[PDB]
Protein backbone atom coordinates (compact mmCIF):
# COMPACT_ATOMS: atom_id res chain seq x y z
CA UNK A 1 0.00 0.00 0.00
CA UNK A 2 2.64 2.44 1.26
CA UNK A 3 4.61 1.11 -1.68
CA UNK A 4 2.67 1.83 -4.59
CA UNK A 5 5.72 3.49 -5.13
CA UNK A 6 8.16 1.77 -6.05
CA UNK A 7 6.00 -0.80 -8.01
CA UNK A 8 4.61 1.55 -10.50
CA UNK A 9 8.42 1.97 -10.42
CA UNK A 10 9.62 -1.26 -11.27
CA UNK A 11 6.96 -1.67 -14.07
CA UNK A 12 8.85 1.18 -15.64
CA UNK A 13 12.62 1.25 -14.77
CA UNK A 14 11.83 -2.18 -16.29
CA UNK B 1 9.28 24.41 -25.69
CA UNK B 2 7.94 20.44 -25.55
CA UNK B 3 10.28 20.39 -22.60
CA UNK B 4 8.11 22.92 -20.84
CA UNK B 5 4.78 21.25 -22.02
CA UNK B 6 5.41 17.88 -20.90
CA UNK B 7 6.53 19.44 -17.65
CA UNK B 8 3.75 21.19 -16.96
CA UNK B 9 1.38 18.30 -17.85
CA UNK B 10 3.37 15.64 -15.65
CA UNK B 11 3.23 18.63 -12.85
CA UNK B 12 -0.10 18.37 -13.41
CA UNK B 13 -0.73 14.89 -13.53
CA UNK B 14 1.68 15.39 -10.46
CA UNK B 15 -0.42 17.52 -8.31
CA UNK B 16 -3.77 15.29 -8.65
CA UNK B 17 -1.67 12.04 -7.71
CA UNK B 18 -0.71 14.02 -4.59
CA UNK B 19 -3.75 15.59 -3.71
CA UNK B 20 -5.86 11.84 -4.12
CA UNK B 21 -3.11 10.27 -2.08
CA UNK B 22 -2.71 12.94 0.38
CA UNK B 23 -6.80 12.47 0.88
CA UNK B 24 -6.92 8.93 1.03
CA UNK B 25 -4.06 8.36 3.75
CA UNK B 26 -6.22 11.12 5.63
CA UNK B 27 -9.97 9.49 5.28
CA UNK B 28 -8.30 6.03 5.76
CA UNK B 29 -5.63 6.76 8.45
CA UNK B 30 -8.42 8.66 11.72
CA UNK B 31 -11.82 6.51 10.42
CA UNK B 32 -11.75 4.19 13.34
CA UNK B 33 -11.32 6.56 15.33
CA UNK B 34 -14.43 8.59 14.15
CA UNK B 35 -16.34 5.63 13.48
CA UNK B 36 -16.30 5.30 17.25
CA UNK B 37 -16.37 9.01 18.25
CA UNK B 38 -19.63 10.45 16.56
CA UNK B 39 -22.81 9.72 17.93
CA UNK B 40 -23.09 7.21 15.43
CA UNK B 41 -20.24 5.51 17.40
CA UNK B 42 -20.23 1.44 16.16
CA UNK B 43 -18.89 -1.04 17.89
CA UNK B 44 -14.64 -1.83 17.77
CA UNK B 45 -14.22 -4.87 15.21
CA UNK B 46 -17.63 -3.22 13.53
CA UNK B 47 -15.30 -0.07 12.81
CA UNK B 48 -12.41 -2.30 11.88
CA UNK B 49 -14.10 -4.55 9.60
CA UNK B 50 -15.72 -0.72 8.30
CA UNK B 51 -12.07 -0.37 7.33
CA UNK B 52 -10.78 -3.35 6.51
CA UNK B 53 -13.71 -3.83 3.72
CA UNK B 54 -13.41 -0.12 3.04
CA UNK B 55 -9.48 -0.91 1.66
CA UNK B 56 -11.04 -4.35 0.16
CA UNK B 57 -13.35 -2.66 -1.71
CA UNK B 58 -10.37 0.02 -3.17
CA UNK B 59 -8.44 -2.85 -3.98
CA UNK B 60 -11.27 -4.96 -5.63
CA UNK B 61 -12.55 -1.99 -7.57
CA UNK B 62 -8.87 -1.22 -8.74
CA UNK B 63 -8.70 -4.20 -11.94
CA UNK B 64 -12.36 -3.81 -12.71
CA UNK B 65 -11.81 -0.04 -12.74
CA UNK B 66 -8.87 -0.17 -15.12
CA UNK B 67 -11.37 -2.50 -17.31
CA UNK B 68 -13.94 -0.11 -16.95
CA UNK B 69 -11.59 2.66 -18.25
CA UNK B 70 -9.69 0.61 -21.20
CA UNK B 71 -13.27 0.33 -21.98
CA UNK B 72 -15.63 1.76 -23.76
CA UNK B 73 -15.36 4.33 -21.43
CA UNK B 74 -12.31 6.86 -22.63
CA UNK B 75 -9.40 7.06 -19.65
CA UNK B 76 -9.78 10.67 -19.27
CA UNK B 77 -13.22 10.68 -18.75
CA UNK B 78 -13.41 7.79 -16.35
CA UNK B 79 -10.37 9.50 -14.22
CA UNK B 80 -12.83 12.48 -14.54
CA UNK B 81 -16.20 10.66 -13.19
CA UNK B 82 -13.63 8.97 -10.66
CA UNK B 83 -12.65 12.08 -9.27
CA UNK B 84 -16.34 13.57 -9.52
CA UNK B 85 -17.50 10.61 -7.38
CA UNK B 86 -14.68 10.97 -5.16
CA UNK B 87 -15.39 14.62 -4.33
CA UNK B 88 -18.62 13.79 -4.08
CA UNK B 89 -17.76 11.38 -0.89
CA UNK B 90 -14.93 13.42 0.61
CA UNK B 91 -17.85 16.20 0.67
CA UNK B 92 -20.47 13.36 2.12
CA UNK B 93 -18.16 12.94 5.00
CA UNK B 94 -17.44 15.78 6.36
CA UNK B 95 -21.57 16.52 6.56
CA UNK B 96 -21.88 13.42 8.67
CA UNK B 97 -18.37 15.27 10.60
CA UNK B 98 -20.83 18.64 11.19
CA UNK B 99 -23.61 18.08 14.12
CA UNK B 100 -26.01 20.36 12.18
CA UNK B 101 -25.49 18.40 8.66
CA UNK B 102 -25.16 15.12 10.95
CA UNK B 103 -28.21 15.69 12.02
CA UNK B 104 -29.95 16.99 9.00
CA UNK B 105 -28.39 14.32 6.14
CA UNK B 106 -28.71 11.07 8.31
CA UNK B 107 -32.21 11.45 9.74
CA UNK B 108 -33.26 11.88 13.39
CA UNK B 109 -33.71 8.53 15.31
CA UNK B 110 -37.62 8.98 15.55
CA UNK B 111 -37.95 8.24 11.75
CA UNK B 112 -36.08 5.08 11.46
CA UNK B 113 -37.20 3.06 14.10
CA UNK B 114 -34.27 4.34 16.37
CA UNK B 115 -35.71 4.42 19.87
CA UNK B 116 -34.06 1.15 21.53
CA UNK B 117 -32.35 2.62 24.23
CA UNK B 118 -28.13 2.46 23.96
CA UNK B 119 -25.93 3.61 21.38
CA UNK B 120 -26.76 0.78 18.66
CA UNK B 121 -30.07 2.71 17.65
CA UNK B 122 -28.13 5.69 16.14
CA UNK B 123 -25.98 3.50 14.31
CA UNK B 124 -28.76 1.83 12.91
CA UNK B 125 -30.24 4.75 11.65
CA UNK B 126 -26.34 6.90 10.59
CA UNK B 127 -25.36 3.12 8.81
CA UNK B 128 -26.72 3.83 5.50
CA UNK B 129 -25.05 7.02 4.76
CA UNK B 130 -21.69 6.39 5.89
CA UNK B 131 -21.73 3.06 4.26
CA UNK B 132 -23.10 4.93 1.29
CA UNK B 133 -20.02 7.68 1.35
CA UNK B 134 -17.35 4.68 1.72
CA UNK B 135 -18.36 2.76 -1.26
CA UNK B 136 -18.27 5.94 -3.47
CA UNK B 137 -15.07 6.79 -1.92
CA UNK B 138 -13.59 3.60 -2.72
CA UNK B 139 -14.83 3.38 -6.04
CA UNK B 140 -13.42 6.76 -6.64
CA UNK B 141 -10.21 5.76 -5.32
CA UNK B 142 -10.10 2.49 -6.96
CA UNK B 143 -10.58 3.84 -10.13
CA UNK B 144 -8.05 6.72 -9.95
CA UNK B 145 -5.56 4.65 -8.41
CA UNK B 146 -5.67 1.85 -11.15
CA UNK B 147 -5.82 4.53 -14.44
CA UNK B 148 -3.02 7.51 -12.72
CA UNK B 149 -0.44 5.91 -13.04
CA UNK B 150 -1.01 4.78 -16.75
CA UNK B 151 -2.05 7.87 -17.86
CA UNK B 152 0.92 10.24 -17.09
CA UNK B 153 2.98 6.84 -18.29
CA UNK B 154 1.69 7.36 -22.16
CA UNK B 155 1.77 11.20 -20.82
CA UNK B 156 5.59 11.32 -20.83
CA UNK B 157 6.51 7.97 -22.47
CA UNK B 158 6.08 9.38 -26.58
CA UNK B 159 9.37 11.59 -26.17
CA UNK B 160 11.84 9.32 -24.81
CA UNK B 161 12.44 6.20 -21.74
CA UNK B 162 14.74 8.10 -19.53
CA UNK B 163 11.76 11.01 -19.02
CA UNK B 164 9.82 7.92 -18.76
CA UNK B 165 11.86 7.21 -15.79
CA UNK B 166 12.73 10.48 -14.57
CA UNK B 167 9.10 11.14 -14.23
CA UNK B 168 8.25 8.29 -12.72
CA UNK B 169 11.57 8.84 -9.88
CA UNK B 170 9.17 12.29 -8.75
CA UNK B 171 6.24 10.17 -9.15
CA UNK B 172 7.50 8.06 -6.40
CA UNK B 173 8.89 10.69 -4.65
CA UNK B 174 5.90 13.17 -4.65
CA UNK B 175 3.60 10.00 -3.71
CA UNK B 176 5.90 9.10 -0.47
CA UNK B 177 5.67 12.70 0.53
CA UNK B 178 2.13 13.29 -0.29
CA UNK B 179 1.54 10.31 1.76
CA UNK B 180 3.89 11.53 5.00
CA UNK B 181 2.17 15.47 4.82
CA UNK B 182 -1.25 14.03 4.75
CA UNK B 183 -0.78 11.54 7.82
CA UNK B 184 1.20 14.47 10.00
CA UNK B 185 -1.44 17.06 9.36
CA UNK B 186 -4.31 15.87 8.40
CA UNK B 187 -4.22 13.27 11.35
CA UNK B 188 -3.20 15.96 13.84
CA UNK B 189 -5.76 17.87 12.78
CA UNK B 190 -8.37 15.37 13.15
CA UNK B 191 -7.12 13.85 16.19
CA UNK B 192 -6.69 17.36 18.20
CA UNK B 193 -8.31 20.03 17.06
CA UNK B 194 -11.67 18.88 14.81
CA UNK B 195 -12.99 16.02 12.96
CA UNK B 196 -15.30 18.69 11.06
CA UNK B 197 -12.06 20.71 9.93
CA UNK B 198 -10.18 17.31 10.02
CA UNK B 199 -12.43 15.72 6.91
CA UNK B 200 -13.28 19.41 5.27
CA UNK B 201 -9.24 20.00 4.39
CA UNK B 202 -9.38 16.46 2.52
CA UNK B 203 -12.83 17.85 0.37
CA UNK B 204 -10.81 21.51 -0.81
CA UNK B 205 -8.01 18.87 -1.28
CA UNK B 206 -10.08 16.76 -3.07
CA UNK B 207 -11.36 20.13 -4.71
CA UNK B 208 -7.99 21.47 -6.00
CA UNK B 209 -7.15 17.88 -7.43
CA UNK B 210 -10.52 17.47 -9.31
CA UNK B 211 -10.38 21.42 -11.14
CA UNK B 212 -6.08 21.00 -11.54
CA UNK B 213 -7.33 17.70 -13.56
CA UNK B 214 -9.93 19.59 -15.34
CA UNK B 215 -8.03 22.52 -17.12
CA UNK B 216 -5.34 20.39 -17.70
CA UNK B 217 -7.38 18.09 -19.67
CA UNK B 218 -7.60 21.18 -22.33
CA UNK B 219 -3.48 20.75 -22.71
CA UNK B 220 -3.38 17.21 -21.83
CA UNK B 221 -2.73 14.44 -24.60
CA UNK B 222 -5.26 11.97 -24.87
CA UNK B 223 -5.18 8.66 -25.70
CA UNK B 224 -7.90 6.49 -27.18
CA UNK B 225 -8.87 2.71 -26.05
CA UNK B 226 -7.77 0.08 -26.71
CA UNK B 227 -9.53 -3.04 -25.67
CA UNK B 228 -8.46 -3.81 -22.29
CA UNK B 229 -7.34 -7.57 -22.95
CA UNK B 230 -9.26 -8.15 -19.53
CA UNK B 231 -12.34 -9.21 -21.71
CA UNK B 232 -9.92 -11.29 -24.01
CA UNK B 233 -9.01 -13.50 -20.69
CA UNK B 234 -12.68 -13.32 -19.05
CA UNK B 235 -13.56 -14.76 -22.84
CA UNK B 236 -10.98 -17.36 -22.74
CA UNK B 237 -11.85 -18.24 -19.07
CA UNK B 238 -15.51 -18.71 -20.02
CA UNK B 239 -15.44 -20.28 -23.56
CA UNK B 240 -13.19 -23.29 -21.86
CA UNK B 241 -15.97 -23.89 -19.26
CA UNK B 242 -1.43 -16.81 -29.70
CA UNK B 243 -3.08 -14.96 -26.67
CA UNK B 244 -4.09 -18.16 -25.38
CA UNK B 245 -0.97 -19.98 -24.38
CA UNK B 246 0.12 -16.60 -23.05
CA UNK B 247 -2.55 -16.13 -20.73
CA UNK B 248 -2.46 -20.08 -19.64
CA UNK B 249 1.33 -19.23 -18.82
CA UNK B 250 0.87 -15.76 -16.85
CA UNK B 251 -2.52 -17.25 -14.98
CA UNK B 252 -0.62 -20.22 -13.62
CA UNK B 253 2.43 -18.68 -12.94
CA UNK B 254 0.92 -15.46 -11.16
CA UNK B 255 -1.89 -16.95 -9.29
CA UNK B 256 -0.11 -19.34 -6.54
CA UNK B 257 2.00 -16.67 -5.44
CA UNK B 258 -0.51 -14.14 -4.94
CA UNK B 259 -2.95 -16.65 -3.33
CA UNK B 260 0.15 -17.04 -1.06
CA UNK B 261 0.33 -13.34 -0.30
CA UNK B 262 -3.41 -13.17 -0.12
CA UNK B 263 -3.19 -13.68 3.80
CA UNK B 264 -0.52 -11.15 3.62
CA UNK B 265 -2.75 -8.60 2.55
CA UNK B 266 -4.79 -9.80 5.11
CA UNK B 267 -2.78 -9.08 8.66
CA UNK B 268 -1.55 -5.76 6.50
CA UNK B 269 -4.74 -4.31 6.42
CA UNK B 270 -5.28 -5.83 9.64
CA UNK B 271 -2.29 -4.73 11.08
CA UNK B 272 -3.24 -0.94 10.36
CA UNK B 273 -6.87 -1.58 11.30
CA UNK B 274 -6.22 -3.32 15.07
CA UNK B 275 -3.01 -1.95 15.80
CA UNK B 276 -4.83 1.88 15.43
CA UNK B 277 -7.25 0.74 17.58
CA UNK B 278 -4.93 -1.15 19.91
CA UNK B 279 -2.69 2.42 19.93
CA UNK B 280 -6.44 4.07 20.81
CA UNK B 281 -6.55 1.07 23.84
CA UNK B 282 -2.89 1.75 24.98
CA UNK B 283 -1.38 4.37 26.52
CA UNK B 284 -0.87 7.33 24.40
CA UNK B 285 1.84 10.47 25.12
CA UNK B 286 0.74 13.91 25.81
CA UNK B 287 2.02 16.74 24.09
CA UNK B 288 0.00 19.45 26.50
CA UNK B 289 3.05 22.23 27.02
CA UNK B 290 0.90 24.83 25.30
CA UNK B 291 -2.26 22.32 25.51
CA UNK B 292 -5.46 21.78 27.15
CA UNK B 293 -6.64 18.29 26.75
CA UNK B 294 -3.65 16.70 25.72
CA UNK B 295 -2.98 16.36 21.75
CA UNK B 296 -2.40 12.52 21.54
CA UNK B 297 0.49 11.06 19.38
CA UNK B 298 -1.65 9.67 16.45
CA UNK B 299 -1.40 6.06 15.45
CA UNK B 300 -1.02 7.87 11.75
CA UNK B 301 2.04 9.24 13.59
CA UNK B 302 3.29 6.10 14.21
CA UNK B 303 2.26 4.70 10.40
CA UNK B 304 4.17 7.62 9.41
CA UNK B 305 7.43 6.31 11.15
CA UNK B 306 6.96 3.00 9.02
CA UNK B 307 6.90 5.13 6.02
CA UNK B 308 9.40 7.32 6.33
CA UNK B 309 11.63 3.94 7.84
CA UNK B 310 10.40 2.56 4.25
CA UNK B 311 11.81 5.46 2.23
CA UNK B 312 14.79 5.51 4.54
CA UNK B 313 15.25 1.73 3.61
CA UNK B 314 14.74 1.00 -0.12
CA UNK B 315 17.36 2.48 -1.53
CA UNK B 316 20.12 1.97 0.96
CA UNK B 317 18.26 -1.48 1.14
CA UNK B 318 19.43 -1.94 -2.42
CA UNK B 319 22.46 -0.41 -2.21
CA UNK B 320 24.29 -2.46 0.72
CA UNK B 321 21.67 -5.70 0.11
CA UNK B 322 22.34 -6.19 -3.25
CA UNK B 323 26.20 -6.47 -3.48
CA UNK B 324 26.53 -7.95 -0.22
CA UNK B 325 23.91 -10.48 -0.92
CA UNK B 326 25.19 -11.77 -4.32
CA UNK B 327 28.42 -12.84 -2.12
CA UNK B 328 27.09 -14.51 0.67
CA UNK B 329 25.92 -17.64 2.36
CA UNK B 330 22.07 -16.76 2.31
CA UNK B 331 21.58 -16.05 -1.28
CA UNK B 332 18.36 -14.57 -1.83
CA UNK B 333 15.90 -15.40 -4.26
CA UNK B 334 12.40 -13.97 -5.22
CA UNK B 335 10.76 -17.07 -3.66
CA UNK B 336 13.05 -16.87 -0.57
CA UNK B 337 12.50 -12.76 0.18
CA UNK B 338 9.03 -13.63 -0.08
CA UNK B 339 9.49 -16.40 2.41
CA UNK B 340 11.64 -14.12 4.62
CA UNK B 341 9.09 -11.30 4.41
CA UNK B 342 6.22 -13.91 5.82
CA UNK B 343 8.40 -14.52 8.36
CA UNK B 344 9.03 -11.17 9.23
CA UNK B 345 5.18 -10.61 9.62
CA UNK B 346 4.44 -13.59 11.52
CA UNK B 347 7.30 -12.43 14.18
CA UNK B 348 5.42 -9.04 14.22
CA UNK B 349 1.88 -10.39 14.68
CA UNK B 350 3.80 -12.78 17.32
CA UNK B 351 4.86 -9.64 18.56
CA UNK B 352 1.22 -8.09 18.44
CA UNK B 353 -0.65 -11.09 20.39
CA UNK B 354 1.66 -11.28 22.95
CA UNK B 355 1.24 -7.56 23.54
CA UNK B 356 -2.20 -7.89 23.54
CA UNK B 357 -1.99 -10.63 26.09
CA UNK B 358 0.18 -8.15 28.40
CA UNK B 359 -2.07 -5.50 27.83
CA UNK B 360 -4.96 -7.27 29.04
CA UNK B 361 -3.44 -8.92 31.87
CA UNK B 362 -1.86 -5.49 32.88
CA UNK B 363 -6.00 -4.04 32.62
CA UNK B 364 -7.20 -6.89 35.14
CA UNK B 365 -5.48 -4.61 37.72
CA UNK B 366 -6.16 -1.15 37.32
CA UNK B 367 -7.34 1.21 34.17
CA UNK B 368 -6.55 4.72 33.64
CA UNK B 369 -8.45 7.17 31.55
CA UNK B 370 -6.90 8.81 28.42
CA UNK B 371 -9.01 10.84 26.05
CA UNK B 372 -7.86 10.18 23.01
CA UNK B 373 -10.43 12.34 20.33
CA UNK B 374 -13.93 13.61 21.43
CA UNK B 375 -14.56 9.97 23.77
CA UNK B 376 -12.79 8.60 26.57
CA UNK B 377 -10.72 4.99 26.03
CA UNK B 378 -10.20 2.95 28.86
CA UNK B 379 -6.50 1.90 28.55
CA UNK B 380 -3.64 0.30 30.90
CA UNK B 381 -0.51 2.06 32.01
CA UNK B 382 1.92 0.46 28.74
CA UNK B 383 3.11 3.07 26.27
CA UNK B 384 2.69 2.34 22.96
CA UNK B 385 5.87 2.35 22.01
CA UNK B 386 6.02 -1.35 22.24
CA UNK B 387 4.20 -1.28 18.99
CA UNK B 388 7.10 0.10 17.11
CA UNK B 389 9.32 -3.45 16.80
CA UNK B 390 6.01 -5.02 15.41
CA UNK B 391 5.52 -1.98 13.07
CA UNK B 392 9.00 -1.77 12.23
CA UNK B 393 9.31 -5.51 11.33
CA UNK B 394 5.86 -5.50 9.37
CA UNK B 395 7.95 -2.68 7.65
CA UNK B 396 10.81 -4.50 6.22
CA UNK B 397 8.37 -7.41 5.33
CA UNK B 398 6.47 -4.71 3.63
CA UNK B 399 9.51 -4.12 1.66
CA UNK B 400 10.82 -7.75 1.26
CA UNK B 401 7.83 -9.25 0.09
CA UNK B 402 5.69 -7.03 -1.88
CA UNK B 403 9.04 -5.86 -4.15
CA UNK B 404 9.96 -9.84 -4.79
CA UNK B 405 6.48 -10.67 -5.49
CA UNK B 406 6.45 -7.99 -8.37
CA UNK B 407 9.78 -8.76 -9.24
CA UNK B 408 8.54 -12.50 -9.94
CA UNK B 409 5.27 -11.22 -11.39
CA UNK B 410 6.95 -9.16 -13.63
CA UNK B 411 9.61 -11.38 -14.34
CA UNK B 412 7.71 -14.22 -15.20
CA UNK B 413 4.77 -12.64 -17.50
CA UNK B 414 4.85 -10.95 -20.73
CA UNK B 415 4.82 -7.73 -21.49
CA UNK B 416 1.37 -6.99 -22.63
CA UNK B 417 -0.09 -8.82 -19.72
CA UNK B 418 1.83 -6.04 -17.41
CA UNK B 419 -1.36 -4.12 -16.85
CA UNK B 420 -3.43 -7.73 -16.37
CA UNK B 421 -0.78 -8.97 -13.64
CA UNK B 422 -1.38 -4.94 -11.56
CA UNK B 423 -4.71 -5.51 -11.55
CA UNK B 424 -4.52 -9.08 -10.33
CA UNK B 425 -2.07 -8.32 -7.94
CA UNK B 426 -4.49 -5.66 -6.77
CA UNK B 427 -7.43 -7.86 -6.98
CA UNK B 428 -5.72 -10.39 -4.66
CA UNK B 429 -4.93 -7.36 -2.11
CA UNK B 430 -8.22 -6.66 -1.91
CA UNK B 431 -9.48 -10.67 -1.74
CA UNK B 432 -7.37 -10.40 1.16
CA UNK B 433 -8.43 -7.16 3.15
CA UNK B 434 -12.20 -8.94 2.50
CA UNK B 435 -10.83 -12.50 4.37
CA UNK B 436 -9.22 -10.60 6.63
CA UNK B 437 -12.77 -8.81 7.51
CA UNK B 438 -14.86 -12.47 7.67
CA UNK B 439 -12.17 -13.82 9.71
CA UNK B 440 -12.90 -10.98 12.11
CA UNK B 441 -16.59 -11.43 11.69
CA UNK B 442 -16.53 -14.91 12.15
CA UNK B 443 -13.88 -14.35 15.53
CA UNK B 444 -16.52 -11.94 16.90
CA UNK B 445 -19.83 -13.83 16.20
CA UNK B 446 -21.22 -15.79 18.92
CA UNK B 447 -21.49 -19.19 17.32
CA UNK B 448 -18.13 -19.82 18.92
CA UNK B 449 -16.98 -17.10 20.21
CA UNK B 450 -13.36 -15.49 21.09
CA UNK B 451 -13.95 -11.80 22.08
CA UNK B 452 -17.55 -10.63 22.45
CA UNK B 453 -18.54 -9.51 25.83
CA UNK B 454 -21.99 -7.93 24.56
CA UNK B 455 -19.86 -4.84 24.66
CA UNK B 456 -17.28 -4.14 21.90
CA UNK B 457 -17.59 -0.39 21.59
CA UNK B 458 -15.08 0.60 24.49
CA UNK B 459 -15.20 -2.37 26.47
CA UNK B 460 -12.32 -4.57 24.66
CA UNK B 461 -10.66 -4.28 27.16
CA UNK B 462 -11.84 -7.69 28.43
CA UNK B 463 -12.14 -8.90 24.85
CA UNK B 464 -9.60 -11.29 23.61
CA UNK B 465 -8.24 -9.93 20.32
CA UNK B 466 -4.92 -11.11 21.09
CA UNK B 467 -6.41 -14.90 20.10
CA UNK B 468 -7.69 -13.85 16.79
CA UNK B 469 -4.25 -12.15 16.79
CA UNK B 470 -2.88 -15.41 17.34
CA UNK B 471 -4.82 -17.25 14.67
CA UNK B 472 -3.87 -14.26 11.85
CA UNK B 473 -0.53 -15.66 12.76
CA UNK B 474 -0.97 -19.03 12.71
CA UNK B 475 -2.60 -18.60 9.06
CA UNK B 476 0.25 -16.46 8.30
CA UNK B 477 2.70 -19.46 9.48
CA UNK B 478 0.53 -22.23 7.67
CA UNK B 479 0.91 -20.47 3.85
CA UNK B 480 4.42 -19.80 5.08
CA UNK B 481 5.28 -23.42 5.51
CA UNK B 482 2.61 -24.31 2.04
CA UNK B 483 4.74 -21.95 0.06
CA UNK B 484 8.22 -23.85 1.49
CA UNK B 485 7.16 -26.89 0.53
CA UNK B 486 5.74 -25.75 -3.14
CA UNK B 487 9.47 -24.10 -3.21
CA UNK B 488 11.45 -27.78 -2.42
CA UNK B 489 9.29 -29.74 -5.08
CA UNK B 490 9.63 -26.88 -7.66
Amino acid sequence: MLSEGYLSGLEYWN
Amino acid sequence: GAFAGRRAACGAVLLTELLERAAFYGITSNLVLFLNGAPFCWEGAQASEALLLFMGLTYLGSPFGGWLADARLGRARAILLSLALYLLGMLAFPLLAAPATRAALCGSARLLNCTAPGPDAAARCCSPATFAGLVLVGLGVATVKANITPFGADQVKDRGPEATRRFFNWFYWSINLGAILSLGGIAYIQQNVSFVTGYAIPTVCVGLAFVVFLCGQSVFITKPPDGSAFTDMFKILTYSCEEKVEDVKALVKIVPVFLALIPYWTVYFQMQTTYVLQSLHLRIPEISNITTTPHTLPAAWLTMFDAVLILLLIPLKDKLVDPILRRHGLLPSSLKRIAVGMFFVMCSAFAAGILESKRLNLVKEKTINQTIGNVVYHAADLSLWWQVPQYLLIGISEIFASIAGLEFAYSAAPKSMQSAIMGLFFFFSGVGSFVGSGLLALVSIKAIGWMSSHTDFGNINGCYLNYYFFLLAAIQGATLLLFLIISVKY
